[PDB]
């Protein structure tokens, strides 16, 4: 029995069935309580939900194939299966908060994608569409562990530690000492001797953020607002290692649009990137280009993060989730649709141990477990 | 902004 929430945009019905287009407030999600699910995912007006049987459901704009549902143009207004997976047990989705593609990674370590093409970032060696998932042949040996998805390129991590990167090069995302589009999964050489555990890609002109087993935070990639995290605005296309979170016990990495969150063991938030409509948390909408913690959450223990396009979700270990960030179509929770310029208690979920959170482009979730 | 949704109802 997990209990979820969903509020934001709905004008592509990216939260399964509820009436009205900005639920400003967080709402009970008939369709998907019914799941029993362990991870939900926002993308661009889109919204996926892994359950524990290891299906996958989707619901929302259907462009692109981004639902991977069969499909490329309507909405899909109720969750619905993504029956080309119903032969694995998938166990984490992976897609952006801007993004038209996917990721799922099953139990046994296989990776299939679906969804937008461009630049390669299903993987295929190709730039077509995927209406439907498709394994990613090149990772078939590879015991893969983590994914994630930016706007335009992909990333996987293996047991092992490697991460692997493909897609858009341009700005240098990919992290292989150029700007080259890569159609296949390839090795970021750069961070061999170190393992890898887990890595975030950004929207447009993107970042890449992984994080190692030793605490670790490299970025590369694009250095607009420095979303890079080293000061000024160059970017780079090898990873460096961002000093400001040393031995910090970052234990989680986000990016949203063109700006980066950390989380740590001891449940400090850390962001720095594009300040506008106030998506860093600091109450005024500057830029911040080298890490910082979100003051407005000290001695809140967080234990989960989530960010979207432009906002934030923070869970604390007493089940209490805290918005910051745009609020155009009431995806902070607060009733209205006026920007959180600071952390604010999210409304409407007294009574629930929320354990989880995510975002997508314009919209909230919140589940329990 | 580039990444501001619009409200398509």
């Amino acid at each position: 029995r997990t209990k979820v929430f969903v509020w934001g945009l709905n004008d592509k019905d990216q939260l399964g069935g509820l009436k009205g287009s900005k639920i400003k407030v967080p709402s009970f999600s008939e369709t998907l309580s019914a799941l029993n699910v362990v991870q939900v995912a926002g993308g661009s007006k889109s919204l996926f939900a892994v359950t524990v049987e290891g299906k996958v459901y989707a619901c929302g704009e259907a462009t692109n194939g981004r639902l991977g549902l069969g499909i490329s143009s309507g909405t899909v207004p109720i969750p619905r299966q993504i029956t080309a997976l119903s032969s694995y047990v998938v166990k984490k989705v992976a897609v952006h908060s801007g993004g038209r593609h996917a990721t799922a990674l099953t139990v046994d370590g296989k990776v299939f994608s679906w969804g937008e093409g461009d630049d390669g970032k299903l993987g295929h060696f190709s730039r077509m569409n995927c209406d439907k998932p498709r394994l990613i042949e090149a990772l078939k040996t590879k015991r893969i562990r983590d994914i994630a998805c930016g706007s335009s390129h992909s990333a996987a991590l293996t047991s092992s530690g490697e991460l692997y990167t493909w897609g858009l090069g341009e700005y240098g995302r990919l992290g292989h000492g150029d700007n080259t589009t890569q159609l296949k999964p390839k090795m970021v050489k750069v961070l061999l001797g170190h393992r890898v555990i887990q890595v975030a890609c950004g929207s447009r002109d993107a970042q890449t953020l992984a994080l190692t087993d030793e605490g670790l935070v490299f970025s590369w990639g694009d250095g607009d607002f420095g979303k890079l995290g080293r000061g000024g605005s160059e970017g780079c296309n090898i990873p460096q290692n961002i000093e400001r979170l040393n031995g910090q016990g970052v234990c989680q990495i986000e990016c949203g649009a063109q700006f980066s969150l950390a989380l740590t063991k001891s449940g400090v938030v850390w962001t720095w990137g594009k300040g506008d409509y106030f998506r860093l948390g600091h109450g005024s909408d500057v830029h911040v280009r080298k890490p910082q913690v979100v003051e407005g959450l000290r001695g809140k223990k967080i234990v989960h993060v989530a960010v979207g396009a432009l906002h934030c979700l923070a869970v604390t270990d007493s089940g209490q989730v805290y918005a910051w960030g745009d609020n155009d179509h009431g995806q902070q929770g607060n009733g209205t649709t006026t920007v959180n310029r600071k952390p604010t208690l999210v409304q409407g979920l007294e009574g629930q141990k929320i354990t989880r959170v995510a975002c997508g482009s314009s919209h909230s979730v919140a589940w329990t477990t | 902004d580039e990444d501001k949704d619009k409200d398509e109802t």
